[PDB]
């Protein structure tokens, strides 16, 4: 069965950093990239990156480009994501996403139940 | 014993066969006759080069391959060379892409041309400047390949000579259409004899670059190698008039006698291979099929080409590949935007000069 | 806009992995239409053979670069020179992965031939860098009369005279010749006892028996080995004190690779968003016709540099070797090869492990020396 | 890159009522769109991959249609279970559009 | 050791500025110009090592 098993919510105060981890089970880890989605309160969904686990390529958008780092480790199938400089704005959920190799006509097959990550000065 | 030549769509193949066959007939006969085939192709992919000479191979084994051609493409050259270092068939190169002489031949490797390097095309240049008494240097350089020898080459030779030039600062350019410090290094020098070293289209830009600053004055002197001259039927409107260069065109020889000499020397080198050793020269029995790493059972032509006289006229090759005695006939742009012979240098490695000095007219 | 890339790789899983590779990098959010395709051809022992391979299917299929590894049997030389020269007549540009000869550094004979792993030649800025932290004032050069070795002597003397130092002497070895022992018995009689060494296998060997049968193995000499002549046999004719350089994953076809499908993706993107392009020859039969784009292409190559790939910053200079590389100083300490320094470029940081020289000297020794005997 | 844009951005409509939605991408795409159903507080769901074809396990009610630069997502019968916000992705843009909520009139 | 006078004939005219400015080989020059004129004559000569 595949199933993607993340972190618990977490509170950062602004200007920290967080990491969030996804765990994948019942299929190749490194035959499936991993895309990190978020999705602000009454916004829509946010595409950050991806990270290859067979080759460790690491993509990431133009937007977020030097504060998102991608790590993954084949030994226990887990995939880490750590963004830095944290704002008010960066108060989301964050999904991981399961998608094929090679094959591009399976857009996020599966989706873990998601991490809440709440920024504030409290 | 059997040679194959291939030329360009220029004359009819029959007459070409005809008097290259006819040619060693006129003198000194071989203790075995030898033919000639001639093959004509519109194009020279490499492609259809492998599959000709290929094909070449399985017509009664092939000893030799005079290749002609009738483009600008100097690759040509570089393919044969590989054609050559693993089909042991020497190759000579006649007027076309492969008189372009500029490769590094691969020590297995058995491709001989006509052409004249740079390498003589430099002290061809300094005996030029030495019947003009121009005792003063410049060296105006871009990043082009192959370079680098060049200049260390010259540098060496003018420190190693009776005479004595007044080598200045040798300006070499970081790159081309940069117009941001060429005008420094072009406005740093203030000599009257450039020697330049780029391509066609750099030196255009360079040219046009000292028409802007004023460096094409009756005392200036500007000297291009062959390369930037290859083409004597395009001028182009930047270069100015008495502009200095060698180069080697049909003026003083002909296709069809460079063919005959390309002949007359397998010939020779055939003959003295027989003289030294009984053994007969033979081709490879398949074009390239092999199973294991090739290798040379019997004695290559390399040291039978060293020292070759061919009625008078003595064709010999050095240790790279190249003419000990190349024609080189340095020509001047005249006054009507044209180029015309006013020197030759096959002449026992020595300079005859039609002794036109004021050629550098205010147009 | 469909951009196709050819490949020539020394095995199929190497194949099929890469191919994968180029489509992972397919998977950038910045690619919309297909600008890479794969494909992929076997080392065939047959030059010909190669070159009609090549012809007939990486021309024909309109590639923009091609990318040629290691042939898969290390022992012979099998350069990619019958790829090379096919590229080059029609100015398209190649990728050499690891190859290391320095015979294409000219591109007077190689026109669109570029390579992401630095030449044998190169090594003579690290031996210079060595020099100018050891305080090696006099250098001796034994270099073999090759081509790779007249570039090699020809960039460290261009390096040396920088300093307004020269070597004492350089001397020439046949690309195969045996009797040496003249060489160096002529070579003994010199001030300066800091030895370096560019040659082949064959003839790393047999300089090490001649030194050892002459004892110039002793203390006091330094000797200064390239990547080349320390693997294989001299492994067991290297003598102990041994300094020798080696490229760090120089022979790892997987991380040169990705780097390189990414650099030729990046290019190929450039290339396309820059100006209008000129598209390849459909057929490289009956075409005499250069790409008009192939000078731009390898310009965009030229000034093209990312610190993405895993091998650190990829960039190419003016001759299309790789700038900035990482060498490893390795010490042969009884007989094994250890790590005793980094190169990271025009900087020599060397490590904990203590530095043993011929002759079982500890110590460091001194370079040039007086013998007080005048002639 | 390419902007997704879904209308209308709020459409309310009862039980067993059709529901159409409209993307536009700023150029043409070709077919490399699906849609997404997200449910509050829920991770969201594929419906349908490449516009054309249904995802498996996905109800036959949902179907898509459209190519080059609109795109339509079309539901026979409204379902209680159906009252989620709509997303149109493109592939390699990674894109997602502002999303089309479905709420019970009132 | 009066020299050759050296005039400009036209303003930014970067083609016989040149010569005439090489004609000079003296290690004082006088000026007679412009503030804008004498700072592009510098901007010339800068590059000409004077
Ligand atoms: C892409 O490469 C494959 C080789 O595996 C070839 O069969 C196919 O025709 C190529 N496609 C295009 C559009 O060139
Ligand atoms: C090449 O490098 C990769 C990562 O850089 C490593 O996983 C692989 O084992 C290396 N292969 C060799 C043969 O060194
Ligand atoms: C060379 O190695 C050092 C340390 O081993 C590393 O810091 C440096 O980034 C490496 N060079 C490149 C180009 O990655
Ligand atoms: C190499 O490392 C040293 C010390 O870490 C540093 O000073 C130098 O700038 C580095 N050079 C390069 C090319 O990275």
């Amino acid at each position: 069965q595949v199933q993607l098993v993340q972190s618990g919510a977490e509170v950062r105060k602004p200007g920290a950093s967080v990491k969030v981890s996804c765990r994948a089970s019942g299929y190749s880890f490194t035959g499936y990239y991993v895309h990190w989605v978020r999705q602000a309160p009454g916004q829509g969904l946010e595409w950050l990156g991806w990270i290859n686990p067979n080759t460790g390529g690491t993509d990431y958008s133009q937007k977020f480009q030097g504060r998102v780092t991608m790590t993954r480790d084949t030994s226990i199938t887990t995939a880490y994501v750590e963004l830095s400089s944290l704002i008010s704005d960066d108060t989301a959920v964050y999904y991981c996403a399961r998608d094929a190799t090679g094959a591009a006509s399976s857009p996020f097959d599966y989706w873990g139940q998601g991490t809440l990550v709440t920024v504030s000065s409290a | 014993l059997n040679i194959a030549v291939m030329l360009g769509h220029s004359h009819d193949v029959t007459e070409r066969e005809l008097r290259t066959l006819w040619g060693p007939e006129q003198a000194a006969g071989l203790p075995l006759d030898v033919n000639v085939v001639a093959l004509l192709m519109n194009r020279t992919d490499p492609k259809s080069l492998i599959t000709h000479v290929c094909d070449l191979m399985s017509g009664a084994r092939i000893h030799g391959l005079v290749f002609g051609d009738d483009t600008d493409q100097e690759a040509v050259a570089q393919m044969l060379d590989f054609i050559s270092s693993h089909t042991f068939v020497p190759i000579l190169g006649i007027h076309g892409g492969a008189s372009m002489i500029m490769a590094d031949k691969d020590p297995t490797s058995t491709f001989f041309q006509f052409g004249a390097s740079i390498q003589q095309q430099a002290t061809v240049m300094l005996k030029i400047m030495q019947d003009y008494d121009w005792h003063v240097f410049s060296l105006v350089t871009t990043i082009f390949p192959g370079y680098r020898e060049f200049i260390s080459f010259v540098k060496t030779t003018v420190d190693n000579s009776f005479v004595g030039w007044d080598m200045q600062n040798v300006i070499t350019l970081d790159t081309s259409f940069e117009d941001a410090k060429t005008q420094v290094q072009l406005k740093k020098i203030h000599s009257s004899v450039i020697l330049l070293y780029c391509s066609k289209d750099e030196a255009v830009l360079i040219l046009s670059e000292a028409r802007s600053l004023g460096l094409t004055g009756y005392d200036f002197f500007w000297i291009v190698p062959s390369l930037v001259s290859g083409n004597t039927e395009l001028i182009p409107k930047e270069f100015p008039s008495g502009l200095i260069s060698v180069s080697y065109d049909d003026w003083d020889y002909s296709l069809e006698a460079r063919v005959r000499d390309g002949i007359g020397i397998l010939t020779t080198a055939a003959s003295s291979m027989l003289e030294k050793f009984s053994y007969i020269p033979e081709a490879k029995a398949s074009c390239y099929g092999q199973m294991e790493r090739p290798e040379v059972p019997m004695h290559t032509l390399h040291p039978f080409m060293v020292n070759v006289t061919w009625d008078g006229k003595d064709l010999s090759f050095t240790e790279e590949g190249y003419q000990v005695h190349p024609r080189l006939v340095v020509i001047v742009l005249n006054k009507d935007r044209e180029w015309e012979k006013v020197g030759k240098w096959e002449n026992h490695t020595l300079s005859l000069r039609h002794a036109v000095w004021p050629r550098y007219k205010s147009f | 806009k469909i951009v196709n890339i050819g490949a020539v790789l020394s095995t199929r899983k190497h194949e099929q992995m890469f191919r994968e590779a180029v489509n992972q990098a397919n998977k950038r959010h910045g690619s919309w239409k297909i600008q890479l395709n794969a494909t992929s051809v076997t080392h065939k022992p047959n030059a010909i053979q190669m070159a009609l391979s090549v012809c007939e299917d990486l021309i024909s299929s309109q590639v923009y670069a091609i990318l040629v590894s290691h042939p898969p049997t290390p022992n012979d030389h099998f350069t990619p020179t019958p790829v090379s020269y096919t590229a080059g007549f029609y100015r398209i540009p190649v990728l050499g992965l690891t190859t290391r000869m320095s015979i294409y550094s000219d591109k007077s004979i190689h026109l669109s031939f570029l390579r992401t792993v630095p030449p044998y030649s190169h090594q003579s800025s690290v031996w210079f860098e060595m020099m100018r932290v050891y305080s090696w004032n006099h250098i001796i050069l034994l270099v073999s009369d090759d081509h790779e070795g007249r570039a090699a002597q020809k960039r460290l003397e261009t390096l040396l005279e920088e300093r307004e130092s020269k070597a004492e002497k350089v001397l020439q070895f046949d690309p195969g010749t045996k009797n040496v022992t003249a060489l160096l018995m002529e070579a003994k009689e010199l001030e300066a006892r800091v030895i370096i060494l560019s040659a082949s296998e064959d003839d790393a060997a047999t300089v090490y028996r001649a030194a050892a049968m002459l004892n110039m193995t002793g203390s006091g000499y330094v000797w200064l080995v390239g990547e080349r002549e320390i693997s294989g046999n001299a492994l067991r004719y290297a003598p102990d004190g041994i300094l020798g350089l080696q490229l760090i994953n120089g022979k790892n076809e997987s991380a040169h690779i990705s780097d390189a499908v990414g650099v030729v993706a990046q290019a190929v993107h450039e290339l396309l968003e820059k100006e209008n392009i000129t598209d390849p020859p459909r057929g490289c039969v009956g075409n005499t016709n250069i790409w008009k784009t192939g000078p731009l292409f390898k310009r965009v190559l030229m000034s093209s540099k990312y610190a993405d790939g895993v091998t650190g910053r990829v960039e190419f200079n003016e001759d299309g070797d790789r700038k900035f590389a990482n060498y490893s100083i390795m010490n042969l300490q009884n007989r094994k090869l250890v790590q005793v320094g980094i190169y990271n470029g025009t900087h020599v940081i060397p490590n904990d492990r203590k530095i043993i020289w011929p002759g079982g000297e500890t110590e460091k020794p001194r370079g040039y020396q007086m013998s007080t005997r005048l002639k | 890159d390419i902007q997704m844009t879904q209308s209308p951005s709020t459409l309310s409509a009862s039980v067993g009522d059709r529901v159409t939605i409209t993307c536009r991408a700023s150029q043409s795409i070709s077919s490399w769109l699906a849609w997404y159903q997200q449910r509050p507080g829920q991770a969201p769901k594929l419906l349908i991959y490449m516009a054309s074809t249904l995802q498996t396990g996905v109800p036959s009610r949902f179907s898509g249609s459209g190519s080059g630069t609109e795109f339509t997502l079309t539901i026979s019968s409204l379902q209680p279970d159906d009252f989620a916000t709509y997303y149109c992705q493109h592939y390699k843009s990674y894109s997602f559009g502002p999303g089309t909520k479905v709420d019970i009139k009132r």
